[PDB]
């Protein structure tokens, strides 16, 4: 029933695969009826029904192991909240665009990158692989 | 000299409640409050220099 | 110093066996392979008939007298240069 | 002797969480803003 | 009995999904900011000297 | 290393001790389902009887649960096992995790 | 130089430079294999209901992660030391230069005949002729022959300082006091850039390096022209 | 149909983990193919072939023509 | 591990609140120094 | 009673706690510093001013988050708090010397402080190399303060090393050896002998800078005869040692975490775990300069460095495949720290690897004093350490703080800081390759791209430390209080509940021998 903060000295009940039958009972206290259910589970247990048998079952363990293995949805707002936080830093990234930053530098001009552009080019900048690899100096284009 | 350790001992095992630093009696709080006042006010100076110091000066 | 590593509680057989195997033999086996990959001859250099070198005042006590005991024709010459 | 258990073994109190919101913000946010504030102060400096 | 992922994590996920692509397009496309991409392919190379 | 056969025999011959206590039966099943196995019917045969004697229904029921569970992925085993036991579970009375619905959230 | 997007190493320019390449493509691959083997491993450990939580024996596996890795470690010395050593070999130069760090630019000196040294500076961006590089062009480039080995020496008249160019696999640490020597073998002409790569104060990130490697016949012009 | 046949029961995890310990390697020597056919040969090749019939003048008076040079107009 | 309730549960309403004063505390101060950065490098 | 408990403290907890304090105060510093790079670089030109100015940030940066925020965190607060409870002890050996290493670190943190609000500051790197650090080229006070800043950090150290040694020698049960004491326990020990052995060799280095700055000294004046190259020697003696022991106490928490949530009553390989840390400790003292392939020396030393670095791969190595081994056949249990702590196996693993990559002397050349160092060493230590620290900080809070974190935005968290950290420095190994330096305030134009997508990286971790900071206050803003928790049989700093009381193990444990 109830667990209190001056029993961690105690044995515990846990409901964990590798460990089916923990060190305790699930209920510690009985009723009346619950003491009869298990003087009756000293006599023939097919003389149980299945409703006494499940709930002999559930004086011993809080879950079963179908209940304490399933899957749950915690993933969706996990991920959900996660993309929700990321794309919030895109507002202080925009924001700081707009009030921080000021112009960048002139050579990323439209008219400057195609001048800049054609003087690698012109000195075959990385001409094995990285850059003027890729441009065809016969046909006077990038490589298709 | 002569050996007064046990005297010692009575003195500083008196069920008085005070703390080691304070168990021998009223010179104990004195060099404590000269001690602590000393660091914090030097402390404090110490802050002021460094305002002073973090500014164009001379 | 206390030179990197640790232990102590007890110095006792467990640790030097630690020891042994944990730090004396690997540095052992990397010394060897260092070594065991540093060999391959050297280039014997040019015989000169130094003056200091090749020491005979007497013949040695085996051999033709003129051999050293562990005499190793690749790089020991003889006082008159290396043999055959 | 001292209190213990749980929000009593720290130096700041917890009996008020918006108490609290406001000495964690004030604590955490002091130390972030730090920086920013010695940046200001060299750049206006000279 | 359903906890909260069951009750609102499939909006969660969808909600935030969506407001992060959106926002992340936007400022990557919208506000001028500078990516500085190859060239290749992409410029036509202009005389310089 | 004992063989496969040494190593069952040891734990029937555990669960088989007419005295075992409670104490003796969790620590049998906790510390063997540790193990990379699934244990043999003669073993769960053993531990299901043990609780018998301990007029302990639900440890019965567990231990069908445990025996599905260290299967993992291999659907085959534990209808083979509920195979092997069902003239013990006939015996004793005891329904399995499915038949008590204990297999289902 | 580099150029936008680059991924990887700028174009080897010299033979040593391309032993690097060939070299960090091996490593590379090595890294990437452990790499996602340690990944596929994790993902491996964590996709099974099946368990086994009693002690474990630990010897015979730790043979295996100890002899592996280092036999891998060995594939990666033998390439390595074989390259650290052929940088070091005596290449017999037809050419030395110097060069000077300061705070904050390089100077350079041809005292082989000639006496000759010049001061080498960033150009501003305000003031680079269309097309040009920002942070990189310097307004007096360190002519050099291609195709010859060169002896390079460092050393600072202030701070720390460090001369590189990447694209020749060179990286020479300037230090007052000292005279650093590394050699130079361009296998092309052309305009090779460089910057200071030790922190040297306001300027270090506007302190670049240009070499200009022009045929032999055209360097001696240069230098004759000095007089 | 009728009785069920033993299944393995014994060392499920070990024959789990040899399996796809072999299987990775499988696909780490396969990776190594890869990468040395995609990445090492074809930077080889790239240099080999830029190499063997260059022109180191051709190149500088390009360069030259195009005014890229300080100390060559 | 396990736990009594909260004692004092925060509400989504409370959460929303803590996480903005939060979030606000860090992004005032340095948005009010970057913001005045060109105000800065004349003075 | 306030001022007894939290300035006169004697108990390893309440000085364990001051340390996290403290340790969490300096990593909003470090952060604040960390975006003030990012924003300088996060487009083409100049944002704050020239190289002086970002350089006292980055500076300011390093030693703030290796001094002020990691080594205090781990060894200060989870090694006060954990290790006289993982081996029943009553407290520290020199409960009152402990004290005293904590109330050294805000002086020297204030020095720090005022070491940048004076003059232009220290525009040094962490790393403080003359003559760029000497009286001429950085004249006045910043470099003394910061001189003076690092000898209180390290007596701060020392003396909680000796402290830490002591300690765990000599107050273990009468039955427990040192092959029954935690990883964690280990860790901390020889962390602790690293910080004993390094520690006076820099104060030895940083006290010779500050004669040669104010007492005419010329250790590293060439006009004197004195080398700039010996001051490197000299730190670098210290530096290596140094990132072991940013790395240890994380290895030792990773090893508890992966055991704890995988479980198994101990981790793979117990005495392996050992050997590793004591070998990575000792290789550690070896090679140290690999932080000096191009200032100019012989080929057979730089041969001699490259190997020695390599080794340390293998007993690295163990300790990876160690916590694999741990994993496997594990219940595993999907809680926050465990996520910390496979983010952690994965990614310190690649920056090991790409440490590797930087031990061949001859690639180094190219390497060395770009970005792709920086990659390197953000992976082992924002993905490393950082990491270790944040699967121990949720693991272990509820013992500390008797309350519980709310999971799910502790999994959230998580999943924040991997994207941001891993969206800030994996094109850090691109801009190096292709050859950015380091301390730089602005780049060729070439290196726009991945300059702005790590500082895109940057802002969303700091989203992360802001969600950190609200998910504390939740959880005592809610007062979840703890009943139990598993596997106390072999964790058992959590057996005395949680929190624990001030005094614990007052009647020790009982241990036989047999
Ligand atoms: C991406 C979401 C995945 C969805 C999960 C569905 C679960 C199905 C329920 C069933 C799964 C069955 C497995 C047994 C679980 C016991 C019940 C599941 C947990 C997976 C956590 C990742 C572990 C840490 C990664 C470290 C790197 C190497 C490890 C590789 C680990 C590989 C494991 C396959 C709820 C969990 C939420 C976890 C999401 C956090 C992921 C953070 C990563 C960054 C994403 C950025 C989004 C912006
Ligand atoms: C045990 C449970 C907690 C354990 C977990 C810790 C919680 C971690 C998150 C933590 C989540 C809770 C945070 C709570 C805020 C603390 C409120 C407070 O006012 O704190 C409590 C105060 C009184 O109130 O008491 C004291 O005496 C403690 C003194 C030690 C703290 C270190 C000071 C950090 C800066 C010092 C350097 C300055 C140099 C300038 C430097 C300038 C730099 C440039
Ligand atoms: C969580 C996400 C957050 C978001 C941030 C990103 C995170 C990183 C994930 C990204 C996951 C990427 C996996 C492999 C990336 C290699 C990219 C590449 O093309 O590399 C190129 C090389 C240099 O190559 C060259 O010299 C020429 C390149 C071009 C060849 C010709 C093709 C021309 C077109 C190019 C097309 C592009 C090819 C890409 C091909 C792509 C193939 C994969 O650069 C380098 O060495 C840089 C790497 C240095 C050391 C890191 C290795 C360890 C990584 C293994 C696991 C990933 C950990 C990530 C850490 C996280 C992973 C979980
Ligand atoms: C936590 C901090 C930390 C850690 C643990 C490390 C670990 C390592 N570091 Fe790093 N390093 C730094 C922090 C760290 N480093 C810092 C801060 C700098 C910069 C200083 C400055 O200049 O400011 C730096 C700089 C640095 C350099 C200098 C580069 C330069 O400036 O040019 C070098 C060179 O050798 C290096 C190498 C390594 C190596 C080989 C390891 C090894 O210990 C890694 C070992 C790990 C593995 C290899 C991964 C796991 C292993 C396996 C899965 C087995 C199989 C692997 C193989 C067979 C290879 N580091
Ligand atoms: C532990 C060390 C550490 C850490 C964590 C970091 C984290 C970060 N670093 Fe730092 N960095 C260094 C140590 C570190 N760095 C060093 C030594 C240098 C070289 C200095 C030099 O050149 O002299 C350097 C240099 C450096 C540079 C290069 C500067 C240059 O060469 O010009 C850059 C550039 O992007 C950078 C960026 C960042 C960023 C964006 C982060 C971010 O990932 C930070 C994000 C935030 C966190 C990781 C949280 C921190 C807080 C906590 C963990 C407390 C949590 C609280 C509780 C548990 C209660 N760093
Ligand atoms: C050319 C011939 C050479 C002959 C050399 C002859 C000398 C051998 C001497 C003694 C041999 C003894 C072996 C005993 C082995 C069996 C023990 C059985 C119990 C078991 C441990 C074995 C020791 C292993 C050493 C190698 C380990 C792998 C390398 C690790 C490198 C690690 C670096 C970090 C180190 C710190
Ligand atoms: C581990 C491998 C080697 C192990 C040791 C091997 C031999 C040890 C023998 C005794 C050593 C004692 C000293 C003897 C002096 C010389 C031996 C020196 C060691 C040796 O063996 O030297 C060899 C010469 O031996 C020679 O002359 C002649 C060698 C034989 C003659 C010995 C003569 C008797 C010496 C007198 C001893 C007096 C002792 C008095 C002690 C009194 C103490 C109170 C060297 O060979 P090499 O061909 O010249 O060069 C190699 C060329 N490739
Ligand atoms: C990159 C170079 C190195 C790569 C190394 C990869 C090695 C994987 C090795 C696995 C071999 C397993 C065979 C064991 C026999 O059962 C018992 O008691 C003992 C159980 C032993 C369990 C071992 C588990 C290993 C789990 C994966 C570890 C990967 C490493
Ligand atoms: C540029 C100028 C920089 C200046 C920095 C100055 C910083 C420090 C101010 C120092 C003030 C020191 C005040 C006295 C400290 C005494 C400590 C001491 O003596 O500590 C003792 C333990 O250390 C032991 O023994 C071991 C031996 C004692 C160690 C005492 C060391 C003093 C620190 C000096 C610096 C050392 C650095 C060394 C390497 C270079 C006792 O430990 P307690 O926990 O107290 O008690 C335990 C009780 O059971 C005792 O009854
Ligand atoms: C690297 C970490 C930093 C991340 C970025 C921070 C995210 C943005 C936070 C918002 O900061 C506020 O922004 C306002 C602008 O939106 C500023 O008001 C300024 O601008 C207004 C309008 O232009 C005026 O009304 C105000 O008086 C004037 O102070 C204000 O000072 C500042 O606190
Ligand atoms: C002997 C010592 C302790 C054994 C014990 O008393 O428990 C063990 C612990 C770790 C072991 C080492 C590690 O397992 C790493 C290496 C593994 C190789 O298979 C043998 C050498 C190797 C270097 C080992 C030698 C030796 O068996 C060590 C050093
Ligand atoms: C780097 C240090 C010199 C520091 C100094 O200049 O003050 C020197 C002193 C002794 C040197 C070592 C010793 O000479 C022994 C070895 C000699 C080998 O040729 C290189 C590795 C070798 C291990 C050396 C490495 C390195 O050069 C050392 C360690
Ligand atoms: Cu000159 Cu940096
Ligand atoms: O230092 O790696
Ligand atoms: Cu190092
Ligand atoms: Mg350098
Ligand atoms: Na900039």
């Amino acid at each position: 029933s109830v667990v209190k903060s001056e029993d961690y000295a105690l044995p515990s009940y846990v409901d964990r695969r590798d460990y089916p039958l923990p060190d305790v009972a699930h209920v510690k206290n009985l009723s009346a009826s619950q003491k009869a259910l298990k003087e009756k589970e000293k006599a023939s247990w097919s003389s149980l029904s299945i409703d006494e048998k499940v709930e002999l079952y559930r004086l011993k363990f809080k879950e079963s192991f179908a209940e304490m293995n399933r899957s749950t949805n915690e993933w969706k707002t996990v991920v959900g909240a996660a993309m929700f936080f990321i794309g919030f830093t895109a507002l202080l990234l925009i924001w700081e665009k707009h009030y921080v930053y000021g112009p960048i530098p002139h050579t990323f001009e439209e008219e400057w990158v195609a001048k800049q552009t054609k003087r690698m080019l012109d000195m075959k900048v990385a001409p094995i692989q990285g850059f003027s690899a890729k441009w065809d100096y016969d046909k006077n284009e990038w490589k298709k | 000299f002569e050996n007064r350790v046990a005297e010692k001992q009575k003195l500083f095992q008196e069920d008085n409640g005070l703390p080691v630093h304070l168990k021998g009696g009223a010179t104990d709080n004195i060099l404590y409050r000269v001690t602590m006042t000393l660091c914090l006010g030097g402390t404090l100076y110490s802050l002021y220099c460094l305002g002073w110091a973090s500014f164009p000066h001379k | 110093a206390s030179a990197a590593k640790g232990d102590h509680g007890g110095t006792g057989a467990r640790t030097w066996r630690f020891l042994t195997f944990g730090l004396a033999l690997p540095s052992v086996a990397l010394c060897t392979l260092n070594s065991w990959l540093h060999s391959g001859h050297r280039e014997r250099p040019a015989f000169i008939p130094y003056h200091h070198l090749r020491i005979r005042t007497k013949p040695f006590s085996w051999g033709d007298g003129n051999h050293t005991f562990f005499h190793n024709p690749r790089v020991n010459p003889l006082p008159t240069g290396y043999e055959k | 002797h001292y209190e213990e258990g749980p929000g009593k073994n720290i130096p700041f109190s917890v009996e008020n969480k918006w108490r609290l919101l406001a000495m964690m913000t004030l604590f955490f946010g002091s130390g972030f803003a730090a920086p920013f504030f010695i940046v200001r102060h060299q750049l206006l400096k000279k | 009995a359903p906890d909260f992922h069951d009750k609102y994590g499939n909006a969660v996920l969808a909600s935030g999904a969506t407001f992060c692509v959106a926002v992340w397009v936007y400022m990557a496309t919208q506000i001028g900011i500078e990516w500085n991409p190859s060239p290749v392919g992409r410029v036509t190379p202009k005389e310089w000297r | 290393h004992e063989t496969d056969e040494e190593f069952d025999a040891r734990w029937v011959t555990y669960f088989n001790k007419p005295d075992i206590d409670a104490w003796e039966l969790r620590k049998g099943m906790n510390t063997l389902v540790g193990y990379d196995l699934v244990p043999e019917p003669k073993i769960i045969d053993a531990a299901l009887r043990a609780c018998r004697r301990l007029n302990d229904f639900a440890s019965a029921v567990r231990i069908l649960e445990v025996v599905k569970d260290k299967a993992g992925p291999h659907k085959e085993i534990y209808p083979y096992v509920i195979q092997e036991l069902r003239p013990t579970l006939n015996e004793l009375g005891i329904s399995t995790p499915e038949e008590l619905g204990l297999d289902k959230v | 130089m580099a150029y936008p997007m680059q991924l990887g190493f700028q174009d080897a320019t010299s033979p040593i430079m391309e032993e690097l390449l060939h070299f960090h493509d091996h490593t590379l691959m090595i890294v990437f294999l452990i790499s996602s083997l340690v990944l596929y491993i994790i993902s491996l450990m964590l996709t099974t209901k099946l368990t086994h939580t009693s002690t474990m024996d630990a010897q015979e596996v730790e043979t295996i992660w100890t002899i592996l890795p280092a036999i891998i470690l060995i594939l990666i010395a033998l390439p390595s030391l074989r390259i650290l050593y052929m940088m070091d070999e005596i290449n017999n130069p037809s050419l030395t230069v110097k060069t000077m760090g300061h705070q904050w630019y390089w100077s350079y000196e041809y005292t082989d005949y000639e006496d000759l040294s010049f001061d080498s500076y960033m150009i501003p961006t305000s003031e680079l002729k269309p097309g040009e590089l920002r942070l990189l062009e310097v307004d007096n480039r360190v002519v050099l022959p291609m195709e010859m080995t060169i002896r390079m020496l460092v050393s600072s008249e202030d701070v720390l300082h460090s001369w590189a160019v990447p694209s020749l696999g060179l990286k020479t640490d300037a230090i007052p006091g000292r005279l650093n020597q590394t050699t130079l073998m361009s296998s092309r002409p052309g305009l090779y850039y460089g910057q200071c790569s030790e922190i040297c104060g306001s300027n270090h990130s506007f302190m670049p390096i240009v070499l200009e490697l022009v045929p032999l016949k055209y360097f001696e012009k240069w230098s004759a022209s000095m007089l | 149909s009728t009785a069920l046949a033993k299944p393995q029961m014994r060392g499920l995890l070990a024959r789990r983990l040899r399996f796809h310990i072999v299987g990775a390697f499988m696909v780490s020597l396969g990776f190594a193919t890869f990468y040395k056919f995609a990445v090492a040969e074809k930077r080889k090749k790239a240099y080999a072939d830029f190499y063997r019939n260059y022109d180191s003048m051709k190149d500088f008076e390009e360069m030259r023509k195009a005014g890229i040079f300080q100390s060559a107009k | 591990i396990t736990a009594k309730p909260a004692k004092t549960p925060t509400s989504p309403k409370e959460q929303a609140i803590g996480l903005s004063v939060t979030f606000l505390s860090f992004l005032l101060p340095a948005g009010w120094v970057l913001y005045h950065l060109d105000n800065y490098k004349k003075s | 009673m306030f001022i007894n408990r939290w300035l006169f403290s004697t108990n390893h907890k309440d000085i364990g706690t001051l340390y996290l304090l403290f340790g969490a105060w300096a990593g909003m510093v470090g952060t604040a510093l960390s975006l003030l790079i990012r924003a300088e670089l996060g487009q083409p030109g100049t944002l704050l001013g020239d190289d002086q100015i970002y350089n006292v940030v980055v500076t300011a940066h390093a030693f703030v988050m290796i001094f002020f925020m990691v080594m205090p965190i781990m060894i200060g607060g989870f090694g006060n708090w954990l290790v006289p409870l993982m081996i029943g002890a009553p407290d520290m050996a020199f409960p009152r010397m402990n004290n005293m290493s904590f109330w050294l670190l805000p002086p020297s943190f204030l020095l720090l402080l005022a070491s940048s609000m004076v003059e232009a500051g220290a525009g040094t790197g962490w790393t403080v190399y003359p003559p760029l650090a000497g009286n001429l080229a950085h004249a006045g006070a910043s470099v003394d303060l910061t001189i003076f800043s690092l000898h209180l950090a390290g007596v701060s150290s020392i003396l909680g090393a000796i402290n830490f040694i002591t300690t765990i020698i000599n107050m273990k049960p009468p039955a427990m050896s040192q092959y029954q004491t935690p990883l964690f326990v280990w860790s901390v020990m020889i962390t602790a002998v690293l910080l004993l052995l390094s520690l006076p060799v820099l104060a030895a280095g940083i006290t010779m800078l500050l004669t040669d700055r104010n007492l005419n000294t010329t250790f590293f004046d060439p006009a004197g005869g004195g080398d700039p190259i010996l001051y490197q020697h000299l730190f670098w003696f210290f530096g290596h040692p140094e990132v072991y022991i940013l790395i240890l106490p994380g290895f030792g928490m990773i090893s508890h975490i992966v055991t704890y949530y995988s479980g198994k009553k101990e981790p793979f390989g117990y005495m392996g775990m050992v050997w590793a840390m004591m070998s990575i400790g000792f290789l550690g003292f070896i090679v140290w300069a690999h932080h000096m392939f191009t200032v100019g020396m012989d080929v057979d030393t730089r041969a001699y460095f490259t190997s020695a670095t390599m080794i340390i791969a293998i007993p690295t190595g163990v300790k990876v495949f160690s916590w694999l081994a741990t994993l496997h056949g594990g219940n595993i249990k999907w809680s926050p720290a465990m996520m910390w702590a496979l983010g952690f196996i994965f990614l310190f693993t690649v920056g090991g690897l790409t440490g590797i990559v930087l031990a061949n002397s001859s690639l180094d050349i190219v390497l060395h004093d770009t970005y792709y160092v920086v990659a390197h060493f953000h992976y082992v230590l924002s993905m490393g350490a950082v990491f270790a620290i944040m699967g121990g900080f949720v693991h272990w809070f509820p013992l500390f703080s008797g309350y519980t974190l709310n999971d799910t935005w502790a999994k959230i968290h998580f999943a924040i800081m991997f994207v941001g950290v891993n969206m800030t420095f994996f094109p850090q190994h691109f801009l190096g390759l292709s050859g950015m330096p380091r301390r730089y305030s602005d780049y060729p134009d070439a290196y726009t791209m991945w300059n702005t997508i790590s500082s895109m990286g940057s802002f969303i971790s700091l989203t992360a430390v802001m969600l950190m900071v609200f998910i504390i206050w939740e959880a005592f803003a809610s007062k979840r209080e703890v009943l139990t928790v598993d596997l106390t049989t072999t964790n058992l700093e959590w057996l005395n509940g949680c929190p624990p009381p001030y005094h614990t193990f007052e009647e020790p444990t009982y241990v036989n021998l047999k």
